[PDB]
């Protein structure tokens, strides 16, 4: 046996230098079966197989070897093999990969599609995928696409799913290169985490998996940007790459619950996170390019952060009432003398948006507007008056919640003086026009609000520490 | 308007020959839907509204040891009114093997119509 | 009469030049009428 | 057709030719050999008609390329001819050549200086050079003098192509419009007239026995008559320095003549320039091996339920067995010394070759051709052969290509309405649901569209299907409203991916009024009878509906006359 | 009388001084005939560099006969034959059925083309008994097989030694057998006889 | 793959390869890896490897 | 709608063939094909 | 292969003294009809893939609309290449026809 | 549309260097490797083509049976109708060839 066996490899290559071929196949044959038949071949004469063939590689790189190759490639739930007999398989690929790189296609993705299977269990197959990354760097394109190929369907096994994303992050750690592929592969499964949720806003199926998947997610990111790693390290790459998904994803589809708390999360870790995302959703809602349906969905968004993310600065939100009041001034300033001229109050859309927002701002954090005087910051008092009596009449074109709740309170904090202005203008209704087949879709914009509360249990209880709930404020 | 479809499953057997399809339903697992168009014997209850696709006949195959299905096929529907067992002749001990199931279409005179 | 006057073009060794419409129909290529009379090109700046 | 679907590459011209029994033998897939077409269990006989290597066949997979029934284009293999066969095509041609021929000396029996004055003529007008292939005839100034005017015919030629081609003339290429095309045809039959309008042969004076043939393509040759075997043992000191005849004994002598009279062949064969520069051979009259087309234009029908074997696959088996058959009769053959061995087998060989022969020139003839055919069983008709399949009926031009079934599009009883407008025709809910375009999404719709697919295949104005990116298709049909809620809102997404970043997805929705359609009625006899009307979708309606003021153009009466919309 | 056989190496690589390798770096002047979406009718240089040639750095091309290092030189032709080269308005025709131009260029690539003869450096970064692993310029992959090592070169638990017994490390100089493109990512197989 | 989006119909190269040399490799190198700053990203790294080795380095 | 055959030309199933009359072919989650 | 280069040129040269000298210009100054209607279509074809558009929309959603407010207002930017039958040709640019 | 789209529209490849449109198939490449176009009229037998410089591997495919090719990777698609593949099928059954002269080279 033992030498036996020894015997019967050797004879078989030099019969394969004859081409006889027969013998080879025989083993090949052995080899390829099921890790289900006992009849496959066992690890001890394996051991020696692969020790043999791994000892002069050059004697199989022939159209005779192919078969022999494949089935050695090809066999059955190897990261299952035995300590000892797993290293000769492990030294074997090493080998062959590096004497004819062309096989690298083949054992990469058998790799990649074991991404499926749990982290203990994957420690091999990362081990070799950052040895042959870093030996054959060419190969990150297949290699790439391997890793959308795989991806398990939303219908698949959620262990399925948050495994093949579990491993995914770890290839991050060691091929960057590959970094914002994988973020956008991710992300991309945002639609699908934009499918889970709102809808439903079975379905206690996809509450638990988008659940199970997000907490990751959020949880590798806490991990991977601090601020050690983000003076030195890709902590800075995760967030760009983040931010960046959610110019092209997130915003505009732009009816998601599942998935905009990745960037309301990150956000919150550190100050200048969140000067980033706050600047950031600025540009976007008042840049001179952009769609007005963007510059309205990019509002919404601004004026939801600032009410909800509870690690914001006095000063930063502030800051954000600072921009819009005076955005808001100059608006009214210079575009008052257009209202009575020929066109529609649709003219003034994103001027309604903006001061939205504001409002909406004021309803959450106005008990941090309020000065050690007792004054207004951004002489609040003085300032929406001035707006709810302009000719734009925004108590009229507004969210008609929203526009409500900010009556309440304004009045309540001797701020502004609305409720004779919306009397007069629901009355003007039962007896300033706008066409209604577009009126419609800013009506649906402006109810929308990208951070009202979550509904996903654990996802929630991890939101607690950056989210301020209605209750609270 | 009415139309006579023959339904005749020994269409295929090469003369006098063993019966592979006989009218009925088999103990396999089948619809259940079926029963909504067809009778036990696998013959269309009398007055039965039918659209395309429905069920007109049932039949266990032998060869296939699975219970099939004749379907109805113009695209406008109707309801079942004669149903004839076609019996053989040539001294009885022959189980049923051919069937005339007689359709009504109903016209309300439509736009088209000519007077 | 199809088969004749194929013959007459393989022993002329003819090169169909592909002018006629009955030709561009049986190559799917655009009509040489209408529309088709002429090619129109994008002024582009910079 | 699709619009994100561009084509690079564009085809300019086609060039008409002969496959060689080379190429063929190259570029086939297969050699097919068995007359069998299948097993006892249905499955393609190796070597046979169906073999897997001529594409996939029923559920099986294509051996050469690896693709589905669907994916398969097809593959050409070929049947080795076991003797030439003459192309039942060219036979006229073949059997003008060969009555021309002179059997001793090899060339035409036209006298040379003859010959070469036609091809300087032909030549010419290859560049369209008409004026001077009539000013090649004003050169005259016994056979020292011949040569010195066929020698200044030549430098005219060569000396008028020059300047035709120095000024604007004339392009290697050639020049050929009609009245070139006229003055060639003409030349081409005045000379087969006088190939053929001569006995002795006018270049080494003898007499060659004259040919004769059928309308079945057999050649026989006619001995010589007795003031001619005379005349030629006459002129037999100058040279020294009925039956059957086989296909192989003709091609013999026109592979000959076709060196000799290679000259004017080259212009006789070809009404441009021959840049290829390839020679023109006898071959090219002549079949070694016969191209079996691919596996999905010769698959079985069914008619109803019964299924009927493919009826040019009954033909090619006809040939494969005559093929086996002659391969044996030559294996016999061979086995002859007969140098010990007794010479009347002789005869008994050729009887049972000249058979051979006969059946498969038949078969041939039969299937370009029917025609060509012995009249089977009298009675019956001919079943077609593949001649009469690309002739047969209107043929497929008049058939498939002036006119067409077609997919998009509705028919339906017209009624009058004085109600629309004189450009619109009133469209029933029933077509607005199951009409879309393929409408490509953008900023500028995407409300549009996400109502639509909102909407479903059922409610109008709705959809049916959207077209992702990488071209798939996901049917709105068995959905859901959440589902469809949920594709709605990603219509718009970026791109995942590089490839097709240039793409927008695509809505196959519902028509509206915004749209155009094209109405029809027949006979369509002038251009109005096929107008482009504006469309109004009418609630319950079941009947298109039109305007009086179209009746005149479309010669419409409402008398339960239909049209056609088409989308 | 007939050649195809103008698709044989003519790579020829010069062999170098003050060295002993041959220098493979190469700089080709092409013409392309490529699409140019809609999106690009405002940057059609940039869209063809996007669509087109930025796909083919650092991949090994057919047509090049190497691994396209990059481009200089971008030039759109004008489908107006009437223009001055120097313009920056000009003509793509556009096609029949789609809304995408098609145009000619001409730009420069960079070809790093190793042809069958040349001898390479690499960086020796695996030994096994079966074949030594190189990196030649720390980019391309290479390999020596076992029978492609000298005879009296032998191995042991692993890494090589040579015909004086010293091990070998690092810097390899090694001529090339064939090269490899069709897969992944190219690579060389050398040879030390 | 390969669609008429992301790869040319047709190349030929118009003259024969010219040869050139090292300070011009690096010159190139310099300027190429500037001016593009994910498959464009993987490979101008790659592109950085190789102008570090014909400088002389790791 | 079934007929079980031919899985689902997409890799996140294989959900259930049925095909329409129209030809797409429908599986359940929803890819028409 | 160099003359191949050589070759191309010729070609693309008499194409272009086929299509001709601006200033020796022969036919219609005015836009056919069968000119206009191939520039709306090609144009709103562009529109509909995001072809950067020259003008306000003011609302609306057909790109054919779109185009022909485009051409109203002479931004297309688009060439009319005009054959003569011996295949040599005139560029006209679509603002210096006369349109109606 | 009709001819052109309801018709038969078919994108179809042909050999740029010999104009056929039947010759064409798909290499069957081995595992790993991705399938290219090759024209079976303008390829050498591989025995053939070493019998008669190195030969690189880019140059050779391989179809179902396991025949090895050197060359016709000469090939692109073209838009035609698909009864033209009929049509030219046909007459090849004739001994006839059409010759489609593609651009660009
Ligand atoms: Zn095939
Ligand atoms: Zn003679
Ligand atoms: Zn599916
Ligand atoms: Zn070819």
């Amino acid at each position: 046996s033992a030498a036996m066996y020894s015997r019967f490899v050797k004879s078989a290559l030099d019969d394969l230098d004859k081409n006889d071929s027969t013998q080879i196949g025989i083993i090949a044959n052995q080899v390829a079966l099921p890790s289900k038949n006992p009849e496959r071949i066992n690890d001890k004469n394996l051991n020696i197989l692969l020790d043999i063939l791994s000892s002069n590689i050059n004697r199989i790189e022939s159209s005779r070897g192919t078969f022999l190759i494949q089935s050695i490639i090809n066999f059955e739930k190897w990261w299952e093999l035995p300590p000892h007999t797993l290293s000769k398989y492990i030294y074997f690929i090493k080998i062959l990969c590096s004497s004819i790189p062309k096989w690298w296609q083949d054992v990469s993705m058998i790799l990649v599609s074991c991404f499926i299977l749990p982290i203990k269990q994957t420690v091999c197959h990362h081990d070799m995928l950052k040895y042959f990354l870093r030996m054959i760097p060419s190969s990150m394109g297949f290699i790439d696409t391997y890793l959308a190929k795989f991806f398990p369907n939303k219908n698949d096994t959620r262990r399925k799913l948050v495994n093949y994303t579990s491993n995914l992050l770890k290839l991050r750690g060691y091929c960057s290169e590959l970094g914002f592929q994988i973020w956008s592969l991710l992300i991309e499964k945002i639609i699908s985490i934009d499918v889970e949720l709102q809808n439903e806003l079975g379905i206690k199926e996809l509450s638990t998996k988008l659940d199970s998947i997000l907490t990751l997610v959020s949880t590798h990111v806490e991990e991977q940007v601090t601020p050690e790693s983000l003076e030195s390290g890709e902590g800075v790459g995760v967030f760009n790459t983040l931010t960046t998904l959610f110019k092209t994803h997130v915003l505009p589809t732009y009816y998601t619950r599942s998935i905009q708390y990745i960037m309301f999360h990150v956000s919150q870790q550190q100050l200048e996170l969140m000067d980033s995302f706050l600047v950031t959703l600025i540009d976007i809602s008042f840049a001179v390019n952009e769609a007005a349906e963007k510059k309205i969905k990019s509002l919404q968004y601004l004026g939801s952060y600032i009410a909800r993310a509870k690690k914001l600065s006095r000063t930063q939100i502030i800051f954000v009432a600072s921009y819009l009041t005076s955005w808001l001034n100059r608006y009214v300033i210079e575009r008052e003398e257009e209202v009575d001229q020929r066109g529609g109050m649709e003219r003034f859309k994103h001027f309604y948006a903006a001061f939205q927002a504001l409002c909406y701002i004021f309803c959450f954090r106005h008990n941090i507007f309020r000065d050690t005087d007792g004054n207004w910051e951004c002489e609040l008092d003085k300032f929406f008056q001035r707006m709810v009596i302009s000719k734009f009449n925004p108590l009229k074109f507004c969210n008609e919640n929203v526009m409500l709740m900010f009556a309440r309170i304004a009045q309540q904090e001797s701020v502004a003086y609305c409720f004779s202005i919306i009397e007069n203008n629901n009355n003007e209704r039962l007896r300033s026009s706008w066409s209604l087949a577009t009126r419609q879709q800013f009506i649906d914009l402006q109810s929308y609000f990208p951070y009202d509360p979550l509904f996903l249990k654990n996802y929630k209880i991890l939101m607690k520490e950056y989210y301020i709930e209605w209750s609270e404020a | 308007m009415y139309k006579t479809e023959k339904v005749d499953l020994a269409l295929n057997r090469n003369r006098g020959d063993p019966i592979t399809q006989h009218f009925g339903f088999g103990n396999d697992e089948w619809p259940k839907e079926w029963l909504e168009k067809l009778d036990e014997d696998g013959l269309p209850y009398i007055g039965t509204y039918v659209e395309e696709g429905d069920p007109i006949c049932a039949y266990f195959d032998d060869t296939l040891n699975k219970t099939k299905i004749k379907t109805y096929h113009s695209s406008e529907p109707a309801y079942i009114e004669e149903v004839n067992l076609i019996g053989d002749e040539s001294n009885k001990f022959q189980e049923l093997q051919t069937v005339s199931i007689k359709y009504r279409i109903r016209r309300t005179p439509q736009i088209g119509d000519k007077f | 009469t199809t088969c004749q006057f194929l013959t007459k073009a393989v022993l002329d060794n003819e090169r169909e030049q592909l002018d006629s419409p009955s030709a561009r129909i049986v190559v799917g290529k655009l009509n040489n009428v209408g529309t088709g009379s002429f090619d129109v090109l994008a002024k582009v700046p910079n | 057709m699709d619009i994100s679907k561009p084509v690079g590459s564009e085809i300019t011209s086609v060039d008409f030719g002969i496959l060689t029994a080379k190429e063929i033998r190259n570029l086939s897939a297969k050699q097919i050999t068995n007359p069998t077409v299948l097993d006892n269990l249905g499955h393609p006989v190796s070597g046979g008609l169906y073999d897997l290597a001529l594409g996939a066949f029923l559920r099986n997979l294509c051996s050469t390329c690896g693709l589905d029934e669907k994916f398969c284009p097809g593959h050409q293999g070929h049947i080795e001819l076991p003797v030439p066969c003459y192309n039942p095509l060219f036979f006229n041609q073949l059997y003008i050549y060969l009555r021309a021929s002179c059997l001793f000396c090899h060339h035409f029996r036209l006298k040379s200086v003859e010959v070469h004055r036609y091809a300087c003529k032909l030549r010419l007008l290859q560049y369209g050079l008409i004026d001077e292939s009539y000013k090649l005839d004003e050169i005259t100034l016994s056979s020292t003098l011949l040569n010195e005017l066929k020698s200044k015919r030549s430098e005219y030629v060569d000396m008028a192509i020059a300047k035709a081609l120095s000024d604007g003339r004339t392009t290697e290429r050639g020049s050929f419009t009609a009245t070139v095309n006229d003055e060639r045809k003409k030349l081409v039959h005045e000379f087969h007239k006088k190939l053929l309008s001569r006995g002795k042969c006018d270049n080494c004076g003898m007499f060659s026995p004259k040919f004769r043939k059928d309308g079945f393509t057999k050649i026989f040759e006619t001995a010589l008559n007795e003031k001619q075997i005379t005349n030629n043992r006459v002129k037999g000191f100058i040279r020294q320095d009925s039956t059957y005849i086989l296909s192989t004994e003709v091609k013999n002598i026109l592979d000959t003549v076709f060196r000799k009279e290679q000259c004017v062949l080259q212009y006789v064969f070809h009404s441009r320039p021959n840049l290829s520069r390839k020679l023109v051979k006898a071959d090219s009259f002549f079949m070694d091996v016969l191209v079996v087309p691919p596996t999905r234009f010769r698959l079985p029908s069914k008619l109803g339920e019964e299924v009927h074997e493919n009826s040019q696959n009954q033909l090619l088996s006809k040939v494969l067995t005559t093929s086996l058959l002659i391969r044996d009769l030559n294996d016999d053959l061979s086995k002859l010394q007969k140098d010990k061995v007794s010479l009347e087998d002789r005869r008994v060989i050729f009887s049972r070759l000249m058979n051979a022969f006969v059946t498969i020139q038949n078969d041939v003839n039969a299937f370009i051709d029917s025609t060509k055919a012995q009249g089977r069983t009298s009675g019956k008709v001919p079943i077609p052969g593949v001649k009469q399949a690309l002739e047969k009926k209107e043929g497929l031009f008049r058939k498939h290509m002036m006119g067409k079934r077609v997919n998009y599009a509705a028919r339906s009883v017209i009624s009058p309405d004085p109600n629309i407008e004189t450009n619109e025709i009133g469209v029933p809910p029933v077509f607005a649901v199951k009409l879309t375009y393929p409408e490509p999404v953008t900023a500028y719709n995407i409300a549009e569209l996400r109502q639509a697919v909102i909407n479903g295949p059922d409610k109008w104005p709705g959809a049916t299907q959207i077209q992702n990116e990488d071209g798939s298709l996901v049917s709105l049909i068995g959905m859901s409203v959440e589902q469809r809620k949920a594709l709605a809102n990603q219509l718009l997404t970026p791109s995942s991916n590089v490839s097709t970043h240039t793409l927008n997805k695509k809505v196959y929705r519902h028509i509206k009024n915004r749209d155009v359609v094209l109405m029809n009625r027949q006979p369509t006899l002038h251009k109005a009878s096929m107008m482009g009307h504006k469309v109004r979708v009418l609630p319950n309606e079941k009947t298109l509906r039109l305007h009086y003021a179209n009746t005149g153009a479309y010669n419409a009466d409402f008398d339960g006359d239909e049209m056609n919309m088409h989308f | 009388a007939r050649f195809i056989k103008k698709h044989k190496k003519q790579v020829t690589n010069p062999i170098d001084e003050k060295n002993g390798t041959s220098n493979c770096i190469v700089r080709v002047p092409i013409a392309l005939y490529v699409s140019l979406a809609p999106m690009y009718l405002e940057n059609p240089l940039q869209g063809v560099m996007k669509q087109h040639l930025n796909p083919l750095v650092m991949k090994y091309n057919n047509k090049v006969g190497g691994v396209v290092l990059g481009y200089e030189g971008l030039k759109i032709l004008d489908a107006d034959p009437l223009s001055k080269e120097d313009t920056s308005e000009k003509l793509i025709k556009i096609t029949p059925d789609t809304p995408f131009g098609f145009t000619w260029c001409h730009v420069n690539l960079y070809v790093w083309q190793p042809q069958v003869g040349d001898v390479l450096e690499g960086y020796i970064f695996i030994q096994s008994a079966s074949h030594i692993g190189l990196l030649i310029h720390d980019a391309f992959n290479a390999s020596i097989k076992k029978n492609n090592i000298p005879v009296d070169w032998t191995f042991v638990h692993g890494h090589w030694v040579d015909s004086n017994g010293e091990p070998i490390d690092g810097k390899l100089r090694f001529t090339v057998r064939n090269v490899h493109t069709t897969g992944r990512v190219v690579s060389v197989d050398g040879t030390l006889i | 793959t390969a669609t008429t989006l992301n790869t040319p119909v047709v190349i030929h190269a118009t003259q024969l390869p010219q040869h050139v040399s090292t300070d011009e490799v690096l010159q190139f190198l310099e300027s190429f890896i500037d001016e593009k700053e994910t498959n464009l990203s993987s490979s101008i790294s790659q592109l950085k490897r190789i102008q570090r080795d014909f400088k002389g380095l790791p | 709608t079934f007929i079980r055959g031919p899985i689902c030309g997409t890799d996140n199933c294989p959900s259930r063939l049925w095909r329409i009359i129209d030809g797409r072919r429908t599986c359940q989650y929803g890819h028409v094909m | 292969p160099e003359d191949f280069q050589q070759h191309e040129q010729i070609r693309r040269k008499t194409l272009k003294e086929k299509a001709i000298p601006k200033d020796q210009r022969a036919t219609t100054p005015y836009m056919t009809k069968y000119e206009r209607a191939r520039i709306l279509g090609t144009r709103a074809l562009q529109i509909s893939m995001n072809a950067p558009v020259f003008v306000d929309l003011e609302g609306e959603t057909d790109p054919l609309r779109i185009a022909m407010k485009e051409l109203a207002e002479k931004k297309i930017p688009l060439v009319i290449r005009r054959y003569l039958p011996d295949g040599s040709f005139e560029d006209w640019s679509v603002e210096e026809l006369i349109v109606d | 549309d009709r001819l052109l789209n309801s018709s038969d529209y078919t994108q179809a490849s042909v050999c740029r260097e010999c104009g056929s449109i039947l010759t064409t198939q798909q290499s069957v490449p081995r595992i790993g490797s991705i399938s290219t176009v090759c024209c079976r009229r303008c390829s050498m037998r591989f025995e053939d083509a070493k019998k008669l410089i190195f030969i690189d591997d880019s140059q050779i495919w391989e179809d179902g049976q396991g025949n090895k090719f050197v060359g016709g990777n000469e090939t692109t698609t073209v838009a035609i109708p698909f009864v033209l593949k009929y049509l030219d099928s046909e007459l090849s059954a004739m001994g006839i060839r059409l010759r489609y002269n593609v651009e660009p080279k």
